[PDB]
RNA sequence: UUGGCACCUCGAUGUCGGCUCAUCGCAUCCUGGGGCUGUAGUCGGUCCCAAGGGUUGGGCUGUUCGCCCAUUAAAGCGGUACGCGAGCUGGGUUCAGAACGUCGUGAGACAGUUCGGUCCCUAUCCGUCGUGGGCGUAGGAAAUUUGAGAGGAGCUGUCCUUAGUACGAGAGGACCGGGAUGGACAUACCUCUGGUGUACCAGUUGUCGUGCCAACGGCAUAGCUGGGUAGCUAUGUGUGGACGGGAUAAGUGCUGAAAGCAUCUAAGCAUGAAGCCCCCCUCAAGAUGAGAUUUCCCAACUUCGGUUAUAAGAUCCCUCAAAGAUGAUGAGGUUAAUAGGUUCGAGGUGGAAGCAUGGUGACAUGUGGAGCUGACGAAUACUAAUCGAUCGAAGACUUAAU
């Protein structure tokens, strides 16, 4: 029942009480707010929108998104707060703990937690059926023609036609990723930071979504 | 070992001296076995005069690897050659000496005895 | 490397010191935009080596240029190297980095290839 | 480098251990709980390599016992170390010394300072 | 493979609804007074600015 | 299956075994739930329900088939043109050579056997996997979302307590419950262990060149050899198949008459499977049934009854990568740290050039953990992202009530 939202900044080690080895993820959440509170009286669902990173402000001539826009600027005037640039639901807190326009800390999680972490998959581009779905090769000799074809996929002729979902090449990575039953190791005040033990979905500077376990 | 082909040094008090891997025990379609671990294999050299012979189907375990094993506390150990030593049915060594450093990891309440033999563990 | 520029190895590096080496003499040559992106990162570490002046920063830059010699001043004649270490040098001692610029021209007829000119802030 | 990493892992990092270089012969106590009782025991080779890192750089040992080459690696900051002593200085040529695996009796032995 | 029927001229002329060039992407000269490509020198008194 | 018939195909529907383990049936090999027993217990036999997942590696033979070895919870039977050659092979069998046995006067044939012997094709249409443009969703836009639906996952062993208890003359030996740890498969990731790392560091051979020495350059697989950054990776490091509801299958019942007895059934009420629907993960409003919430912009000219450009916003074009065949997506464009350069570092290599000392010399020591360094972390506008151009609203009608 509790959430935030950081960049992953990457992965190191830290010992145990033992004097045992875990490996551990950098997690750097800071900034976090509390824009908006959905009820079932109005929107149908209860919910609370988090934004994660402030932005800068209005500009005449703005090009790229570093400058918010005009229709981001009155939803984050309801709030005082300044504009976010990643803005995220949380479905699995309880509603009337929170208050519109309250910072959220990592102090909310605290070590020993069990937690789950959603993210987006690193991008490998377009990949040929070996890679992508894990399948096998064909002979390299003995006078062979067949090493890196489709080779686990083959049709019959009754049908005269082929079936839906065949595993052939595509565009591979890139997709929403959860990693399930995940600990917390140590919480940092100073730095806003979360080890997390394990590794987590996504390349560097990439957003995370961290929630409870639900299960 | 490793494989199903894999030859291995014999590091006890007995005839045989080398040995060939048959099968890896525990389990359907496990192909790879590592120090701790119990194997069928089958005797290819051995000495005049012991208990072994050639051509006997016999069982035995895995006391050092090439590849080594790690440790939960970030630490690993790797020797020098693959070596074994053949056991009886109730995991006790059917010789009365062994040569050479054997892995730290084969005392968990299982081969204690051959641990007693050991040179240096 | 950073971009293979349709080349093996030993060709690309023996036609990016062509390429730097007639820009000291010249400098202002026209050639492609993405030849032109990779010979800036040549010259200027070059010109780096000349404001230092030590001999081993001139025997560090002899394994780059070429052996040719200019007789374009009407006085005695020099080569590549000392025009570097002698003219070019003595006048960015003040300004840190930057010292080429580029300059788009367009398609060229036959090709299509994008044209661009660079030259010696 | 980055900042952030460098900060937390800062309190792992351990200002008590001698400076040594591939190539010399060291002892490490190793603190085993090994049965029912715990005990050190002493481990004596020379270095063989160091790959480099933060607090996650390690260092292997290499002996010979009874005729079989064995190969000891920890991590330098690891709270399972009691100390380490530098018996000697070697003379080597290069930082990692793999040719000393193919090497057995006379020829593996390195010169001294 | 080969083709099994003839292309008709409507299945042919839809598969080229896409296939065309664009403009130059040009914009005016304040020195020249005449047309030139964005980001590239003017080619009639031959001056880039900025 | 071996056959019967001869209805399509001889201006051609490629024939055995193998690689592949895709898809389906249940007459079920293992797991899950039960009745009977000539079921004491631990094992068994036979019958009923059940198709969710799983159902090994080798020796012999061109073989299918079969025998054997070692395991396993188990090593199931069948269909898909005896599944699959515009996906692969070509061992066998029906081309041209040669030889043996047998038959024939003979040219030659096998009730047979042996050695050798060309596998062509740039995908038009449907289908399958990825990825864009146009229009629509009755104003124009930026974000956040509900879930009608659809797709994933679904396996299982061994140890320890209850307990050497129940049962048993004895040897033997538990159902019902509570824990620990594996095998196979799947997914994410590069901190640790390894691989690679053709613009990183070092050593060395031959032969040309920089006028000579010293020092370096080209060619010889990257000449060869020893290491190795980022990135990409497994054999490496984490995680998952958990706990639970509802209705049922075979079975077991309660209460009850037809039929004064009996009876699970006719009315009425309960319980009951790895199976069905939820519960876990991903996609999803072109769901034309086109949904919801919060923000932003909204005026001049006609009488055109309708236009107009502009507003919010988004691109053209440039600097790029965490994205990428292209295009999309994302980080930026001077009111600026997006890339190159400069200055500091990290990691890598291993002691640079010049000079001095020592040796006849090949060489050794110091200045000095030196010098050098692709991708990784910071700071700095010195260079290039100039000046500009294009698109993009003024909100139809009927009804009901305030």
């Amino acid at each position: 029942t509790k959430g935030i939202l950081g960049r992953k900044i990457g992965m190191t080690q830290v010992f145990g009480e033992n004097g045992e080895l875990i490996p551990v993820t950098v997690v750097e959440a800071k900034e976090n707010v509390v824009l908006q509170k959905k009820t079932v009286e109005v929107d149908g669902y209860n919910a609370i929108q988090v934004g994660f990173e402030d932005k800068k402000a209005y500009k005449k001539d703005a090009k790229s998104n570093k400058y918010a826009n005009k229709p981001a600027e009155g939803h984050a005037k309801k709030a005082d707060a300044a504009p976010k640039r990643f803005i995220r639901e949380f479905r699995n807190v309880d509603v009337d703990a929170y208050e519109v326009g309250q910072e959220v800390s990592v102090d909310t999680f605290v070590a020993g937690d069990v937690i789950d972490v959603t993210g987006v998959s690193k991008g490998k581009g377009f990949q040929g059926a070996i890679k992508r779905h894990g399948q096998s090769r064909g002979p390299m000799s003995h006078g062979s023609h067949f090493h890196r074809a489709p080779g686990s996929v083959r049709m019959a002729s009754d049908a005269s036609r082929v079936f839906k979902g065949q595993k052939i090449p595509g565009r591979m990575g890139g997709n929403t990723v959860t990693v399930q039953n995940l600990e917390v190791v140590q919480v940092d005040t100073e730095n806003k930071v979360i080890l997390v033990k394990g590794n987590v979905p996504g390349p560097k500077k990439g957003l995370v979504e961290i929630r409870t376990s639900i299960k | 070992m490793i494989q199903q082909e894999t030859r291995l040094k014999v590091a006890d008090n007995s005839g045989a001296r080398e040995v060939l891997t048959i099968k890896v025990l525990g389990g359907s379609g496990r192909k790879t076995a590592n120090i701790g671990d119990v194997i069928v294999c089958t005797v290819k050299n051995a000495t005049p005069g012991g208990v072994v012979k050639k051509g006997d189907v016999v069982k035995a375990v895995i006391v050092r690897t090439k590849s080594g094993v790690r440790r939960n506390d970030g630490s690993y150990i790797k020797f020098d050659e693959n070596a074994c030593v053949i056991i009886r049915d109730d995991k006790g060594p059917r010789g009365t000496r062994i040569f050479g450093p054997v892995a730290r990891e084969l005392r968990e309440g299982n081969f204690m005895k051959i641990v007693s033999l050991a040179p240096e563990v | 490397g950073y971009r293979k520029l349709g080349r093996t190895s030993d060709q690309r590096k023996a036609m990016l010191r062509d390429l730097a080496t007639s820009l000291i003499i010249s400098e202002r040559i026209e050639t492609t935009e993405a030849r032109a992106k990779e010979v800036r990162s040549v010259v200027e570490k070059l010109i780096t080596l000349g404001k230092k002046g030590d001999l081993a920063s001139r025997r560090n830059a002899a394994k780059t240029l070429r052996n040719v010699e200019i007789l374009n001043e009407d006085e005695t004649t020099q080569t590549a190297l000392q025009k570097l270490f002698g003219e070019i040098a003595e006048r960015y001692t003040e300004r840190q980095g930057g010292y080429t610029r580029i300059l788009k021209q367009g398609p060229r007829r036959g090709d299509g290839a994008e044209s661009v000119i660079i030259e010696l802030v | 480098n980055h900042k952030l990493i460098e900060a937390v892992t800062k309190s792992q990092l351990r200002t008590d251990l001698p400076s040594f270089r591939p190539g010399d012969t060291l002892r490490v106590h190793v603190r085993i709980i090994e049965g029912t009782r715990e005990r050190i025991q002493v481990f004596e080779g020379v270095v063989i390599k160091r790959r480099g890192g933060g607090v996650s750089e390690t260092f292997t040992v290499r002996k010979i016992s009874s005729g079989v080459g064995v190969e000891r690696t920890f991590p330098l900051h690891t709270p399972k170390i009691e100390k380490i002593e530098v018996k000697r200085r070697g003379k080597v040529r290069r930082a990692k010394l793999y040719y000393l695996r193919s090497l057995r009796g006379k020829a593996a032995r390195i010169q001294e300072i | 493979a080969v083709p099994k029927r003839r292309t008709s001229k409507t299945r042919k002329n839809k598969r080229r609804t896409h296939f065309k060039i664009s403009v130059p992407g040009m914009t005016e000269c304040p020195n020249c007074g005449e047309y030139k490509l964005s980001h590239r020198v003017c080619k009639n008194c031959g001056s880039y600015n900025g």
